[PDB]
């Protein structure tokens, strides 16, 4: 429901538009101060006109108009009001709503900027695992499937749009040991470590391992194991590469910071 | 028994724990939604319940141990009080040392045993190479 | 001019500035061997900008090596292909900031900082006044440096500094002069500059305002006094709740020359919320017409128990289902238009409005009257709430 | 006085980094309703209590260091009993490390054993 | 998982008792097939040779420095403007493997200039109150600064108290009591 | 019944109107004003009261500004209630809904008292 | 649209501007009430006095304060005070070789020019063959030199011509 901001910023827009008014009255309520050359202030005049032309970015609203119109009579709410008269302590769900909210907010602001730790070291499951994989695999578009078949590892394999499929070893977390193939793949019986590419998917799975070995967190693997997979899912278009041309070498993949762009940018 | 530098030791290491248990309350008190969203009812609800309650718990216990090795840092001025050291940075012991020696001769031992132990374990990885 | 022989370019220090080439020497007389890697430089920009410069030590590079305190040749190879990757980024910031002022290169960071570094001298001014505040400014203004941070690919630090600055900032162990200032810049392509003197003359227009603050407060400082937060280029205070609460900060915006400002929510003995939000926006207009930021603490204590006191009321509820219809409406509309001038409504209907203006004096009117109500009604929210004057005289 | 240059104060940096924890908390939890409605007004708050926290966090850890280094260079057998401490933890540790790896090889010994018999 | 080929290894700097000194992780894919490739935190994929090994004491050095950066960055703020090697201080004694870390932190400033026996215990820290100075046109000019941190005082980085090259905070730490 | 959506829209265009007509008669009055003061009398007609104006225009605006605020407030419930609740209403019991209302409203009021009860055994 | 309020600004040509106050005041204080918008007092001394009168253009001051220690500036015959502002009387006290001190005279801080000017140089330099290759050094460079700058590209050119044309 982001038309609340919609809202929110159509509010911020006419109270600006009553602001502006209220401003140009009042420097129309005062004359040239000191310019001893020419009363160019006037031309400010003009210049407050402008940000009455921001009455026109009220205008703007009627693109975001229309945001709600239905039924639904306010979701489930009237409980004392509109139900029992007597029950009149009905606002304090909404003030429980509302402090959950900032409570949320401001936790995430807060580990958010946590990122500055001050651990200096520590010093004076399968089940677990297939549930991770399966909850990881909650997102559209990235189909993904195990079977395990050497060792008590985790065999993962992730094919998302294209045959570029990819396979990753875990050992119940920081899955190592990346294998993207393009195009085949689960030769002989089991997966396979062919590692064939042309030179550029090889290219892929050393991104891979590199960001493997930079996004390997102390503990909680469950944030490490979903970067993971929103890392690897970033490779969904793999078609443009900004900062140069597209044909800066053989292709141009790699997006480590959030944002793909040419290779051999570093 | 002084440890004196192991107690300066414990106190940072407790100041550290302090601002770790502080970003894990932070990362637990952001996934406490709504009670009666889907399942979690009261099972986990409760259960991250006493958890935090046990984290104020600790980190309470955890500030009077810092005030406690704040006060015996204070109290512990004793004989070169000054000691401008400080800003003055520079730009029997035979017993203990002989001890440490010892150690690490058994630690060197002890390496060579897991040297052996470790090829043996990266012989036994070939050997699963070789597996069906 | 010369041999059949590799070569090799940039990418995490430029495009290709600079081709970098070596030379197998060959036909070494009674030595079937040892090279000596004749180098070369080149400034190719596309044809190739044949600038040679004949740059090269080799092989008196094996002096420079003695010269200090020292099997491939990676000693003198790796030296001459470092410090072109180091100086090209340096050079190329001198030829773009040759524009503005004191573009001297080479000076380094006192011998054994090894790192290329770009002192500053005598920024130019700014569009702000220049009157007396760039006075002021360059009287403690010190010399401003550049330096390469991040993964050496693309990024430039600045570390400023002035001299005894006047918003003396407690709680944050201020130096003698000033503390420091830093800055952080990384293009996509290459305008820094451009950011670089907009910071400066936001900081010339922030150190203007602080140094509007050197006076006496009648009555502020017993609300102890903490409005000396850590300041480097954001102003911070805190004069409300007898205590550091709602600590209203100032800082700057690129895009609009206008100021910004915003309420802290740090303290103990303070609101859950306790964000003046509700007015700030009509207040921030108004420190757009007086910067002086004195005015805006004043009338901030001034509408700290109004505006806390009016917002204590629920208002955002709907009240449930409506009175006759099948709609809902607002628990109390509130809407301060101005400064201290408020007005509050009950479900869209009855429109009353109370504002405080002097040290206590807080005036009640009903918003329905147009200021004549023999005349007209306001064609709108429905007039006559009732006898409040007595209501309120009761008390 | 405050806003003036010098500034005495007394009386910090040892409560003083429980105030600021404990500071940007009730803002969550007080005896005053909380207004139902927020919309960045939390982050200008929580970014200068969670700066002012690592900032005397540091100051801590920074004096608590230089009374490290003024009883090391004043007393420095403190440090070497901090290392003989160490040392048997270490060897502590080994110890305990290769009694369960023996275990575990004593098991494996004997399932192979018993795998073997068929 | 051990294959018929190639196996691999992953390798951390592990500095004395930091666990948030991970500031590279190398992982080394060996096989008989051709030189083993390698990988820490850039995707430079490289290729020794048989007895060539001095790119570990070169990642050894680097990440040092990388390490002194991350760890001045956990106790002031010194900002990034230490680079790997400026111009060469030692005439890169180590295959390349020259380390120049500086750090201005608040009043006082570090650099040290690490490197694979390219000097390797090389760090001076120059405060901004001296001795040794020429106050015949700096005293009587206008507007005595507090910043001339001129000298050098070099630390003489040896029987200093730090267990392993990890104690650049310990000397850090005496500069605000 | 009117609706949040049809008032803005049948309100914007009064405001605009209004706007135009209350700066139209300003001029006049200033063009007035001036004639009759710096210059000799020519516009012997009656000018208009000129507050009814923008005290008008503030009105509308403080108007729209409510309902809008209104129609924000409303959207920010139903999001609120749908995250905090499952759509479901007469589908659901409602003595149950109720009843978990209330125990909602109780588990909060837990977790804000011991975070209370924290902050106080930090002071 | 509303250009009309712009026209009669412009017809706002007489001195008078005081007839707007009473067109506009009385309901601006009308509808909003706040008469005193900024009670605090303001009362300041603009310029009482705010000079240096003690030393050259503290420019170059802050110039100098960067410079390496191992360069020592000193003071010559007075003939260097305001205008010309600058008497670059250094000498290279370091752990190289020393040599003669430069003069390095250099111009008002607008700079269109820099230092060096050699006036002692005719027999401090000719006299040494040694000193004479460096004096040749040292004019090769800086005339290679673009546009340099008072004290830092001069000393610097300087100091790496001395130790470079060791040889």
């Amino acid at each position: 429901g982001v038309n609340l901001e919609a809202f929110s910023q159509a509010i911020s827009a006419i109270q600006a538009l009553r602001s502006s008014v209220s401003r140009v009255f009042d420097c129309l309520k005062d004359g040239m101060r000191n310019k001893e050359t020419l009363e160019g202030r006037e031309k400010a005049f003009i210049a407050n006109f402008q940000d009455n032309l921001h009455s026109v970015n009220r205008d703007l609203n009627e693109l975001e108009r229309l945001s709600n119109l239905v039924g639904k009579p306010s979701e489930n709410h009237p409980l004392h009001n509109s139900g029992l008269l007597s029950l009149d302590p009905y606002s304090q769900l909404l003030q429980a709503y509302k402090w959950s909210n900032k409570l949320q907010y401001h936790a995430g602001l807060a580990s958010g900027l946590l990122n500055q730790q001050s651990l200096k070291r520590s010093a004076n499951p399968q089940y677990v695992d297939d549930v991770i994989s399966r909850i990881d695999r909650m997102f559209p578009e990235m189909s993904i499937h195990l079977s395990r078949p050497n060792g008590t590892s985790a065999m993962l394999l992730v094919t998302l749009g294209k045959v570029l499929k990819v396979i990753v070893v875990m050992r119940s977390l920081f899955i190592d040991r990346t294998i993207v193939k393009g195009y085949n793949t689960e030769d002989g019986k089991l997966d396979i470590w062919s590692k064939s590419s042309y030179q550029v998917f090889q290219k892929v799975t050393d991104h891979a391992t590199t960001a493997l070995l930079h996004y390997q967190l102390p503990q909680m693997p469950d944030v490490v194991v979903r970067s993971f997979m929103t890392w690897l899912r970033s490779y969904i278009k793999l078609f443009q590469a900004p900062c140069q041309r597209c044909g800066k070498f053989l292709q141009d993949g790699l997006p480590p910071t959030w944002r793909d762009f040419r290779t051999l940018e570093a | 028994e002084v440890n004196t530098a192991t107690l300066c030791r414990i106190g940072q290491e407790t100041v550290q724990d302090i601002v770790y248990r502080t970003m894990e309350i932070f990362q637990l008190l952001r996934n406490m939604q709504l009670p009666n969203g889907v399942t979690y009812h009261t099972g986990t609800y409760q259960d991250r319940l006493t958890k935090l309650q046990d984290h104020l718990r600790q980190l309470s216990i955890l500030f009077r141990k810092l005030r406690l090795v704040y006060d015996k840092c204070n109290e512990n001025c004793g004989g070169m009080d000054p000691i401008p050291v400080e800003q003055l940075i520079p730009y029997e012991r035979r017993e203990i040392v002989e001890v440490n020696k010892k150690l690490k001769q058994k630690n060197q031992q002890l390496k060579q045993i897991m040297d052996q132990l470790r090829n043996l374990i990266w012989d036994i990885n070939a050997m699963l190479a070789m597996r069906n | 001019i010369g041999s059949l022989s590799k070569n090799k370019l940039f990418i995490k220090l430029t495009r290709l500035p600079q081709y970098y080439i070596v030379v197998e020497m060959l036909e070494v007389p009674n030595k079937p061997t040892q090279l000596s890697y004749n180098y070369y430089f080149m400034s190719v920009s596309s044809p190739v900008m044949a600038l040679l410069l004949q740059q090269f030590k080799d092989n008196i590079q094996d002096l420079m090596s003695y010269t200090k305190t020292g099997c491939a040749f990676n000693k003198v190879l790796a030296h001459f292909v470092a410090m072109c990757d180091t100086n090209m980024p340096f050079v190329g910031l001198r030829l773009e900031l040759s524009n503005l002022e004191i573009p001297h290169q080479g000076v380094q960071v006192e011998g054994d900082g090894f790192n290329h570094a770009i002192r500053l001298l005598k920024i130019p001014p700014c569009k702000g006044i220049s009157e007396e505040t760039q006075k002021a400014l360059d009287r403690s203004l010190l010399d401003c440096t550049f330096r390469l941070q991040g993964r050496n690919n693309r990024t430039w630090v600045a570390e400023l500094v002035f001299a005894n600055c006047p918003l003396n900032g407690t709680s944050t162990r201020e130096q003698g002069p000033s503390r420091h200032v830093y800055l952080t810049y990384e293009n996509l392509l290459s305008k820094v500059v451009e950011m670089f003197l907009n910071d400066w003359s936001s900081i010339a227009r922030l150190y203007e305002c602080v140094l509007e603050f050197a006076r006496s407060l009648p009555e502020i400082p017993a609300h102890i006094f903490s409005e000396v937060r850590v300041y480097n280029y954001r102003k911070l205070i805190l004069c409300y709740g007898t205590t550091k609460g709602s600590s209203i900060s100032i800082q700057w915006n690129s895009i609009h020359q206008k100021f910004h400002i915003a309420l802290g929510t740090v303290g103990p003995n303070s609101g859950c919320s306790n964000c003046h939000n509700t007015i700030l926006h009509q207040l921030q207009e108004m420190f757009n017409k007086t910067p002086n930021v004195v005015q805006l603490l004043q009338v901030l204590f001034d509408t700290q128990a109004p505006l806390n006191a009016i917002n204590k009321l629920p208002t955002v509820p709907m009240l449930g289902l409506t009175q006759r219809t099948n709609t809902a409406y607002q628990c109390f509309s509130i809407l301060p238009q101005s400064s201290t001038h408020i007005r509050l409504a009950f479900r869209n209907m009855y429109c009353i409005d109370i504002y405080c203006r002097s040290r206590g004096v807080v005036a009640i009117r009903d918003g329905a009257y147009s200021l004549f109500d023999n005349s007209k009604l306001v064609e709108g929210f429905y007039p006559a709430p009732g006898l409040k004057t007595f209501l309120n005289m009761f008390v | 006085a405050a806003p003036g240059a010098p500034r005495p104060s007394n009386s910090t940096l040892v409560d003083e980094l429980e105030s600021s924890f404990e500071a940007c908390f009730a803002s969550l939890v007080s005896q005053d309703y909380v207004n139902g409605t927020d919309q960045e007004e939390i982050r200008t708050g929580v970014d200068q209590c969670i700066q002012k926290f690592l900032d005397i966090a540091r100051q801590t850890e920074c004096f608590f260091l230089q009374k490290r280094l003024q009883l090391s260079v004043q007393k420095p057998d403190q440090v070497i009993k901090e290392d003989v401490s160490e040392l048997r933890s270490e060897l502590q540790r080994k110890d305990a490390l290769v009694q369960k790896h023996l275990t575990k090889l004593r098991h494996w010994q004997q399932v192979l054993e018993d795998i073997n018999v068929q | 998982i051990n294959d018929v080929y190639e196996s691999s290894v992953k390798v951390l700097i592990t500095s004395q008792g930091y666990e948030q000194i991970c500031k590279s992780i190398q992982l080394q894919l060996n096989i008989g097939v051709e030189q083993v490739r390698v990988v820490h935190r850039d995707g430079r994929v490289i290729m020794l040779s048989h007895q060539e090994q001095e790119l570990q004491d070169f990642l050894l050095s680097q990440m040092s420095q990388h390490q002194v950066h991350a760890v001045q960055q956990l106790a002031w703020q010194v900002l990034s403007f230490s680079n790997h090697v400026g111009l060469g201080p030692i005439e890169s004694i180590g295959n390349a493997s020259a380390i120049t870390v500086a750090s201005p932190s608040g009043d006082y400033a570090i650099s040290v200039r690490n490197g694979p026996e390219s000097g390797s215990k090389i760090m001076v820290q120059f405060p901004r109150n001296q001795c040794k100075d020429l106050p015949k046109s700096d005293v009587l000019q206008d507007s005595k600064w507090s910043h001339l941190r001129g000298p050098f005082k070099e630390v003489q980085w040896n029987k200093m108290e730090g267990r392993n090259f990890v104690y650049k905070m310990e000397l850090l730490m005496s500069a605000l009591s | 019944d009117f609706d949040p959506v049809q008032r803005y829209k049948m309100l914007i265009p009064q405001l605009k109107e209004s706007l135009q007509t209350l700066m139209k008669v300003a001029a006049q009055n200033l063009i007035q004003n001036t004639n009759i003061d710096n210059g000799q009398k020519s516009s012997d007609a009656p000018l208009q009261r000129f507050d009814k104006c923008l005290e008008e225009f503030y009105a509308l605006c403080d108007q729209l500004e409510l309902c809008l605020r209104l129609a924000h407030e409303c959207l920010s419930q139903s999001c609120d209630s749908a995250k905090h609740s499952p759509t479901l209403v007469p589908s659901l019991p409602y003595p149950q809904y109720l009843a978990v209302i209330k125990a909602q409203i109780t588990c909060a009021k837990d977790i804000h008292t011991a975070l209370l009860d924290c902050a106080n055994k930090v002071t | 649209q509303p250009l009309l309020d712009a026209v009669l600004a412009n017809i706002r040509s007489p001195v008078f501007n005081h007839s707007l106050y009473r067109t506009f005041v009385p309901a601006m204080m009308a509808i909003h009430g706040p008469p005193i918008v900024s009670p605090v007092v303001c009362s300041r001394k603009r310029r009482f006095e705010e000079d240096e009168r003690q030393s050259i253009p503290n420019v170059l001051q802050g110039e100098v304060a960067r410079l390496d220690p191992k360069f020592l500036v000193n003071l010559d015959p007075s003939h260097c005070s305001n205008n010309g502002t600058v008497h670059l009387i250094c000498k290279l006290d370091d752990k190289d070789l020393p040599s003669v001190p430069p003069l390095e005279l250099s111009v008002p801080a607008d700079y269109p020019a820099q230092s060096p000017m050699w006036i002692d140089r005719q027999w401090q330099y000719d006299a040494n063959p040694f000193l004479q290759s460096v004096h040749r050094c040292m004019t090769s460079r800086l005339l290679q030199l673009p546009d340099k700058h008072s004290v830092t590209a001069l000393l610097n050119t300087w100091a790496q011509s001395i130790h470079q044309a060791c040889l």
